[PDB]
């Protein structure tokens, strides 16, 4: 029975994923004043389904690597690591209900870097090993402030909990405590995932081009496993909905169109700017993000001792 | 909001932690007969085992002190099935 | 450097070294010693060469080594203690391990490999600061465990400390190197009598901080690292090498000097415990040092030297360098003997 | 025990689609390539400016790691020392920002 | 002191608002008058056990009964 | 050399984590609480050369509740000799200890 | 005392300094959108900074001007749009007016 | 127009909806038609295995009332 | 066989070792590190650790081993490894094979041959975990401990940039 | 005593030994040390956590920041030397052997 969840959980993921593709690409193209697919299925309903079934037959590289081993270990990583970030998850229960759900999805979210490391090694290209040095480098800058913001925030929470997350924001959403942090947050996810203005996957030739359509629809599709999981996380953070106990629906659609909507807030965004010089966003999270990050910090920590409105512990 | 929302919530902590308070001598008492059952059960079931053992004092205590220590968790669920011990052993750790 | 950030990261080596002296618990002392390395480490690449990057390297690694060899002795005076106070310990197995340790950070042999190499790598100024400041924080550990400490052990690299800083030195012309096999010979000869009497452990302890403190002092108002160079000191100032002199003499236990006081008592408090062989072969161990540095002054420090001529242009300047306590501390180095019961305060 | 089942059927998962992706086009026998990149063969310069950026990240995660137990933190009876300790230790972290701001080690990747 | 602040809010207005958060984060529990109340709550929640005395015969602070009068209350905290 | 300056100056810097008999957050007691507090009220200013010799019973009685040495040896010896009595035939387990008995409170 | 073993050691320099005993060069070719068509770049970089950037070109190099003195005028004028072919009526109008 | 895009985030939310009406039947299914009990503290894991063993049937979430007790 | 799960979890943290301190190359060495720390993690995990379990992952594995495997990317582009790997294997598995044939062995110390699971508390902590409320003393009861570990940060970055800067 | 404890000192003097005789790279005695540091960390977890000693709970944690920064001043090292020899081969360093 526990099997059960644990599918209904995963292959749903991988379900969204795949018609999140569709989304960006019809997004897109309404926004750039065309359209995206709609010959393939009914209103493009079948564009992924073609497209994973075309990338799943096309001859794979197999190049001289400096390892074998760790070209396989890491689309192995990527898609487990980007499945695991979705069990702690309150919607409105957890498949794993843990007393320490958010610590354990900012330590597997640092755990993600190694995929890219290790694509960067895997290719014998020295292009390609800058370029992943300079994606792990971006990813672990924007992981100081992700910390710090939800430590900031979790100061207003009471615990590490998840699901207490919930009764956090039963009257107002911590957006309204807490839009400074949310602000930055949303961009620090926004820079987490390699996504633009902060993607320097596509121009000056990222990490993951030395793959072909065997792994890369897993690397792609781990990556933006990632992303809908983050939005959902910003969603459990920061927009809070109402639980019903006896209807956990209400919750479920709830945050489920909250998190369409921030994920295609992110569709919008890629879609609106150009992209950073790779200095320039080193300047948005050392000398931006990062004294303001630590001075609402320091604001958070003393703020609910000066209002007497510490959050209980349990 | 927050400031009254987690003023509400202490209060609402405090009140389940007095529900716990005004129930834990019930359960401190069942506690001491769990453990003082599991001891004497035990202490029988090793009487009709360590008969064969020669030198052997039945329920000998290790420490020198008379004073009454806390049962280990080997003392209690030492002679019962693994999944017992399981249970009691990485209950809480594993559940969910 | 900027003057203020040096000025920071030797409180910080300080720091370090009174975290250690002033603790109670293991994890402080641990601490402390962690603070004084990562300290440490800039004072020794102050000039930016690559013989300082090795020093720096090789003392990192071996100073790290032994603060993972302490946390394990500590870790199990835990299990077998429960508890973190910094006296004796409680299992031979923390005392065997906190003991190789701390001889580690002293550069105690067989762990002595590192200290003549370092000290050759680093400046005359950080190479003082290792060799005096670096032994005072894991002589008070090792002062505070001596309930525990197995006797065995501590004499064994207490005596291969003493003969290897002995026959290290014979081959030396480094005067840097010469200081380091110094080091390790007057670490054995604190560590020997430390279950004895610990007060005679302090006493050598600060009688050679003072005597290398002077050379270290003399070695920088001279800038010569060889003695070749300290040979072509007397053209330029000649009292100079009658302070190498007698400060030298004083290190290897002549009498009437003041570094023939900390051993002789060594000797002293090791007859009344009713060994006479060991503190016999100790000192005729030290006889070589002593006899290493009579060459090194007889041969190449009194009789005097080809020079060269551009030393005449050097005479008509003064040496502005501070020589920061020098007079006091080669009058201390030398003429302290008839003071000899001024030992009284270190117990 | 659920959770361990979890990230086993997650590790389970990840396997299999990898080891169909790698070998579902194996079948096919499409030709045998040959095939006889920006920099030709030389050596990977080091970039001294990434190391930097990987130990101030490597020293603000352990500043972090000082700063995770807060939350609970904030539940303590000695709430003046607490709110002390906390204020020093997020200044502590702006202080090493602050001189690692003004001694340029921010620059080129600012 | 308006003509440097006037510059760097118009140069830096990012380390303004920093700066200016971090000031009022040290100073302002200093001032708030609700800090003795997250003292006073934080004492209030009662993690163990109100372990008993024994009554000695002469403590005339110390209640019988939870719903005696005498003892420390938290009416403070139901009003607020 | 111990400079004692925490006593010198009257401050308390890390005699609170040195012990487990400190006073701990809430009210915690670690699993030797009354051992370690009865070998430290034994051997408390005797000295140490003292204390090694007349406080050698507490500290055998902290030392076995810290390693539970003596009680592992015990259940090894009882649950042994339950093991041959089993594979002998001699003995056969209770329905309270093969689980069928449906637990008291 | 030098033995057999130690033997080669020289004594280390006066300064205690030994002598230390180089930029990055990056090609990109014909293999990029965002080079507005056929450039190869021969870049030499420092870290970031751009020491040089030797642009070779080329590649689309076609004679236009050998084949135009083998054609008419009038066969001559569209190789003009095909120059700049986002200004074809532009070169056009160049080339009318020189004629 | 813009109403095509709806399609594919409708199907995408049918996608995001179904693992939390998943676990929420799935956790009423196996807890006697009831919400799963947190244990985060030992306090509730101590109450949780004792209504295990106060019930009788090996199961935390049978509940057992007044009638119970005589 | 569940019982014995944490053994299990040591056999792999010791075999761990061997596959790195063997060092076919600090690439390999950094794999092995960090898979030894994971298991290592779920050592720690399985006695309730929950909050030190997560500082594994988030701060040595997320933290620290990823600068290791960066620096090793950037700044370093058998026989011995391979014996030494089974010399350490046979030794690991000759012990395993002893403790469990004795269920008592001594290599250094005495050491029991039984799971560790007996050697737990009966009790419970009501509505907290002690290791959190412990962690969470950092703050209240550690405050030198605070002080020496933020200048010992601070000192940490300023002796990086100095001796990082050759000037 | 505990069987666990026994695995993690012998997992701690494995890496002990790989970091003393080996002449290899220096980032290969750097992993050796750091994971020296991992056995103590579980170690110590493993101890206190048995123990139920509270106020030690915060004590892995300083194991952990402290040796981390460690950890990072050895990789400065190292740099240092890879910005010298353009490998981390620890026989490069032997220049102060004379
Ligand atoms: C207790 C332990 C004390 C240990 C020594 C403490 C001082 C030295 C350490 C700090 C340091 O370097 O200070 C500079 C240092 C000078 O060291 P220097 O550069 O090597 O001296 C060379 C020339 O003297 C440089 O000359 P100048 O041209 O710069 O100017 C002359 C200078 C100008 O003087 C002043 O300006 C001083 C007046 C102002 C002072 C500050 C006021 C604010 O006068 C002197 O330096 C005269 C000699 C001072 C005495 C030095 C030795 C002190 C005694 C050491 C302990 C001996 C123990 C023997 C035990 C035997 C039995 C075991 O000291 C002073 O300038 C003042 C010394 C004051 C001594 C006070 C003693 C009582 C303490 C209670
Ligand atoms: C989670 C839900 C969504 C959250 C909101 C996000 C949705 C909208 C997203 C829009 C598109 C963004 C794309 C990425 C853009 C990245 C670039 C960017 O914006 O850089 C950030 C820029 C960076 O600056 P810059 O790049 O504009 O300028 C260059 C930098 N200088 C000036 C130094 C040369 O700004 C910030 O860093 C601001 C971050 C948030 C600030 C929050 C301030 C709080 C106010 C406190 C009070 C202040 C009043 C005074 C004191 C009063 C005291 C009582
Ligand atoms: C995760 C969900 C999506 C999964 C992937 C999509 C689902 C379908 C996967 C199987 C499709 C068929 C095999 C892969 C595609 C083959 C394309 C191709 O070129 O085939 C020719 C190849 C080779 O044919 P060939 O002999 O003409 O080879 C051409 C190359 N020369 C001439 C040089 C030798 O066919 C195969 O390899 C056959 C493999 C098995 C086919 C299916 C069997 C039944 C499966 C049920
Ligand atoms: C710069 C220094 C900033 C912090 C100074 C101390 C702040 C404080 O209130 O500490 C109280 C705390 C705790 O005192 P307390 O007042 O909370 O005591 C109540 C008792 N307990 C903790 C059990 C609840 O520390 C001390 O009093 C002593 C330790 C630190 C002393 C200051 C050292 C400064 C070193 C500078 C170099
Ligand atoms: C190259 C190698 C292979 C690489 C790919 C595969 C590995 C990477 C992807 C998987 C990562 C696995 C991470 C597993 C542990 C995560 C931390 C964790 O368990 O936290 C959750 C929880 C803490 O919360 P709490 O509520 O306190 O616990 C219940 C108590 N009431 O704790 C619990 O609920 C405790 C539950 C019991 C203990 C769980 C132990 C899990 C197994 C250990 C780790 C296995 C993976 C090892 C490798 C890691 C990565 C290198
Ligand atoms: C029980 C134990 C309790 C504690 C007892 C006390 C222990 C005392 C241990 C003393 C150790 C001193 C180490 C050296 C001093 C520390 C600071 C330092 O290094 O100063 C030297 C300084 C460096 O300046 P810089 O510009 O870098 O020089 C390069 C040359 N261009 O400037 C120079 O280089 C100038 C040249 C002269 C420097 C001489 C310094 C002498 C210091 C030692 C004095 C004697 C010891 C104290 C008395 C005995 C105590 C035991
Ligand atoms: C006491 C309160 C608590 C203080 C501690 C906590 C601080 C929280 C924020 C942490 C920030 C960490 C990094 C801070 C570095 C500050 C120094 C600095 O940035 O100087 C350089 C800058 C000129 O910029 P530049 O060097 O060119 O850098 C590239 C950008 N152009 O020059 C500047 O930007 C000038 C900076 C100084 C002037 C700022 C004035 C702000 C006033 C706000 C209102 C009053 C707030 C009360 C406190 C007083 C603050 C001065
Ligand atoms: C959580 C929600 C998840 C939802 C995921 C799915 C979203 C999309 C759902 C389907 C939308 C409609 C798809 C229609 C496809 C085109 C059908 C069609 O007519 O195909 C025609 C083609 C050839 O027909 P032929 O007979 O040759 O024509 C000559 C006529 N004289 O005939 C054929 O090609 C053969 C028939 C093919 C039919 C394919 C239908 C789509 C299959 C998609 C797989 C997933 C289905 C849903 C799974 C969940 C629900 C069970
Ligand atoms: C996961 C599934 C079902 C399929 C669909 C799919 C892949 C793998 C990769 C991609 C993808 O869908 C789209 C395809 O088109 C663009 C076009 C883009 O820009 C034009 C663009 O920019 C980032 C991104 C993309 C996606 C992309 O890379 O596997
Ligand atoms: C070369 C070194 C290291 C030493 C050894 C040495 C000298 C200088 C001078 C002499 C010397 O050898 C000694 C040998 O034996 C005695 C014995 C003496 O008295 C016992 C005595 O009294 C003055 C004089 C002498 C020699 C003497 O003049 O420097």
């Amino acid at each position: 029975m526990f099997m059960i969840n644990v599918l209904t959980l995963i292959i749903p993921i991988l379900l969204a994923v795949a018609f999140l593709t569709l989304v960006e690409r019809k997004v897109l193209g309404y926004m750039q004043f065309r359209k995206g697919p709609n010959v393939v299925g009914p209103y493009g309903l079948l564009q992924p389904i073609a497209d994973a079934i075309k990338l799943f037959i096309k001859e794979p590289l197999r190049p001289a690597t400096s390892s074998i081993s760790m070209f396989i270990l890491a689309p192995i990583l990527a898609l487990t690591l980007a499945l695991t970030m979705w069990i702690p998850l309150p919607m409105p229960y957890p498949l794993i209900n843990m007393n320490l759900g958010v610590l354990f999805m900012l330590a597997m979210s640092s755990l993600a870097v190694y995929s890219i490391l290790w694509s960067g090694w895997a290719s014998n290209s020295k292009y390609a090993l800058i370029g992943a040095l300079r994606a792990v480098a971006q990813t672990i800058s924007y992981e100081v402030t992700l910390a710090i913001i939800l430590l900031s925030v979790l100061l207003m929470n009471g615990s590490f909990t998840l699901s207490t997350l919930i009764i956090t924001q039963e009257q107002v959403w911590l957006i309204f405590p807490a839009w400074p942090l949310a602000m930055m947050w949303f961009i620090s996810t926004l820079a987490e995932t390699n996504r633009a203005p902060f993607d320097l996957t596509e121009g000056e030739s990222g990490f993951n081009v030395e793959y072909a359509a065997g792994p890369f629809a897993l690397f792609f599709m781990a990556e933006y496993a990632n992303i809908i999981m983050m939005n959902i996380f910003t969603t459990t953070l920061f927009l809070g909905a109402f639980h019903n106990p006896y209807m956990p629906e209400l919750y479920t659609i709830n945050f489920t169109i909250k998190s369409l909507l921030l994920s295609i807030t992110f569709l919008w965004i890629r879609a609106s700017y150009p992209r950073f010089r790779y200095d320039q966003l080193m300047h948005l999270l050392w000398k931006n993000f990062l004294p303001l990050t630590l001075a609402l910090c320091m604001w958070h920590v003393s703020l609910p001792i000066l209002l007497s409105s510490i959050p209980p512990q349990t | 909001s927050m400031m009254r929302w987690n003023r509400e919530r202490r209060r609402l902590q405090i009140e389940d932690f007095e529900a716990r308070i005004a129930l834990m001598p019930l359960l401190q008492a069942e506690k001491d007969r769990r453990v003082l059952q599991m001891l004497r059960e035990n202490l029988e079931e090793e009487a009709t085992i360590m008969k064969d053992v020669p030198g052997w004092k039945v329920g000998e205590s290790v420490f020198h002190t008379t004073r009454w220590v806390t049962p280990m968790m080997g003392e209690l669920y030492g002679l019962r099935t693994g999944e017992e011990i399981l249970s009691s052993t990485y209950g809480f750790i594993w559940y969910t | 450097m900027n003057p203020i950030i040096l000025i920071i990261i030797l409180m910080t080596v300080m720091l370090g070294t009174i975290i250690v002296m002033i603790s109670t618990h293991w994890l402080l002392i641990w601490i402390g010693f962690e603070m004084n390395m990562l300290a440490i480490i800039p004072i020794m690449m102050k000039k930016h060469n690559p013989r300082a990057t090795e020093a720096s390297t090789k003392y990192f690694l071996t100073q790290s080594t032994a603060s993972m060899l302490l946390m394990m002795a500590i870790i199990i005076n835990l299990m077998f203690s429960g508890q973190w106070t910094v006296m004796k310990l409680f299992n031979p197995m923390a005392s065997m391990l906190m003991t190789m340790a701390l001889a580690m950070k002293l550069g105690m042999a067989p762990f002595h490999f590192w200290v003549p190499e370092v000290t050759q790598g680093i400046p005359l100024s950080s190479g003082l600061i290792l060799l005096t400041w670096q032994k005072l924080a894991p002589m008070s550990v090792l002062y505070q465990i001596l309930p525990s400490i197995n006797l065995d052990l501590i004499l064994t690299l207490s005596i291969l400390s003493i003969t290897i800083g002995g026959w290290g030195g014979l081959n030396q012309t480094q005067l840097r190197k010469i200081m380091a096999y110094s080091s390790i010979a007057h670490m054995g000869w604190m560590t020997a009598v430390l279950l004895y009497n610990p007060t005679m452990t302090l006493l050598n302890l600060i009688i050679y901080i003072i005597m290398t403190s002077t050379m270290f002092t003399l070695f920088m108002a001279n800038s010569t690292t060889t003695t070749l160079s300290l040979s072509h000191t007397w053209n330029k100032a000649p009292i100079m090498t009658i302070l190498v002199l007698i400060t030298l003499l004083s290190m290897g236990g002549l009498p009437p000097l003041s570094g023939f006081m900390p051993k002789w008592m060594i000797i002293q408090e090791m007859t009344k415990n009713d060994s006479i062989i060991l503190p016999t072969l100790m000192a005729i161990t030290a006889l070589l040092n002593l006899y290493f540095y009579m060459r090194l002054t007889y041969s190449t420090a009194l009789t005097m030297f080809p020079s060269t001529n551009n030393m005449k242009m050097k005479w008509q300047f003064p040496t502005t360098k501070r020589m920061t306590l020098l007079p006091t501390m080669t009058v201390l180095s030398t003429m302290l003997l008839p003071l000899t019961p001024i030992l009284s305060i270190l117990e | 025990m659920n959770l361990m089942i979890t990230l086993l059927t997650n590790f389970t998962l990840a396997t299999l689609l990898v080891t169909i992706a790698f070998w579902l086009p194996q079948l096919n026998v499409y030709s045998e390539k040959t095939s006889p990149d920006p920099m030709g063969s030389a050596r990977l310069p080091f970039s001294m400016k990434f190391f930097l950026v990987a130990i101030t990240f490597l020293l603000f995660d352990l500043e972090i790691a000082l700063l995770l137990p807060l939350p609970w933190a904030s539940q303590t009876t000695n709430l003046n020392t607490m709110l002390t300790m906390a204020l020093l230790l997020i200044f502590l972290l702006a202080v090493s920002l602050a001189y690692e701001w003004t001694q340029k080690g921010l620059e080129w990747t600012e | 002191v308006a003509a440097f602040l006037k510059n760097v809010w118009a140069k830096e207005p990012v380390l303004v608002a920093s700066f200016a958060i971090a000031g009022l984060a040290v100073i302002l529990p200093t001032l708030s008058p609700y800090t003795k109340y997250s003292l006073m709550i934080n004492r209030a929640t009662p993690y163990n056990y109100p372990v008993p005395l024994r009554d000695d015969g002469n403590m005339p602070d110390v209640p019988s009964h939870p719903q005696d009068p005498q003892g420390p209350s938290l009416e403070w905290l139901k009003r607020l | 050399p111990f400079f004692d300056v925490q006593k010198k100056l009257g401050v308390d810097l890390d005699h609170w984590m040195t012990i487990q008999s400190a006073e701990q957050p809430h009210r915690i007691p670690a699993r030797c609480h009354a051992f370690e507090k009865e070998w430290i009220e034994c051997a408390h200013g005797i000295g140490s050369i003292r204390a090694e010799k007349e406080c050698k019973i507490e500290f055998e009685d902290f030392r076995e509740c810290l390693l539970r040495q003596k009680t592992m040896k015990r259940l090894n010896a009882i649950k042994r000799q339950r093991d041959k009595l089993i594979k002998e035939g001699k003995y056969t387990p209770p329905p309270h200890h093969s689980g069928q008995e449906d637990l008291r409170p | 005392y030098p033995t057999k073993e130690t033997a080669h050691w020289k004594p280390p320099p006066w300064n205690d300094v030994d002598p230390p005993k180089s930029n990055l060069t990056l090609n990109f070719g014909p293999q990029h959108p965002a080079a507005h068509g056929v450039l190869r770049l021969v870049m030499e970089l420092s870290g970031e900074m751009v020491r040089k950037c030797d642009p070779h070109i080329g590649l689309l190099h076609r004679g236009t001007e050998k084949l135009i003195e083998y054609k008419t005028y009038l066969q001559a004028l569209p190789y003009f749009d095909r120059l700049d072919y986002v200004s074809m009526m532009c070169n056009e109008q160049a080339y009318s007016l020189a004629v | 127009m813009w109403f095509e895009v709806l399609p594919g985030i409708a199907v995408m939310g049918v996608c995001l909806f179904i693992p939390g009406m998943a676990t929420a039947r799935i956790h009423r299914f196996s807890n006697g038609g009831r919400e799963k009990r947190v244990a985060h503290y030992s306090y509730q894991w101590y109450l949780m295995e004792r209504d295990r063993r106060v019930s009788g049937v090996n199961r935390y979430y049978v509940s057992k009332g007044l009638e119970n007790i005589d | 066989m569940m019982t014995y799960i944490v053994f299990i979890l040591s056999i792999i943290f010791v075999m761990g070792f061997v596959g790195f301190s063997s060092k076919p190359s600090p690439i390999y060495g950094g794999l092995g590190l960090i898979v030894s720390g994971g298991v290592g993690c779920g050592i720690v995990l399985n006695f309730g650790g929950s909050f030190l379990g997560l500082m594994v992952f988030l701060i040595y594995l997320g933290g620290m081993m990823v600068v290791f495997g960066y620096t090793t990317a950037m700044a370093t582009e058998n026989k011995v490894v391979l014996g030494t790997f089974i010399t350490g294997l046979l030794m690991e598995f000759l012990m395993v094979y002893y403790v469990l044939k004795d269920k008592e062995v001594e290599i250094v110390f005495k050491f029991n041959g039984m799971g560790d699971w007996v050697i737990y508390d009966t009790g419970d902590s009501g509505f907290f975990s002690e290791e959190a409320m412990g962690i969470a003393a950092l703050y209240s009861y550690g405050t030198w401990l605070v002080i020496v570990t933020g200048w010992s940060l601070l000192i940490g970055v300023v002796v990086i940039m100095e001796i990082t800067r050759g000037n | 005593m505990s069987l666990v404890y026994m695995n993690i000192m012998m997992a701690f003097t494995v890496s002990l030994t790989g970091l003393l005789m080996y002449r290899s790279h220096l980032m290969s005695s750097l992993l050796c040390l750091e994971g020296m540091m991992l056995s103590l960390f579980i170690l110590a977890t493993l101890m206190i956590l048995n123990s139920h000693f509270t106020l030690a709970s915060m004590m892995p944690i300083i194991l952990l920041v402290f040796a981390a920064c460690e950890a990072a001043l050895g990789l400065s090292l190292l740099v240092m030397v890879s910005n010298t020899y353009g490998t981390d081969y620890v026989q490069n360093l032997n220049l102060l052997q004379c």
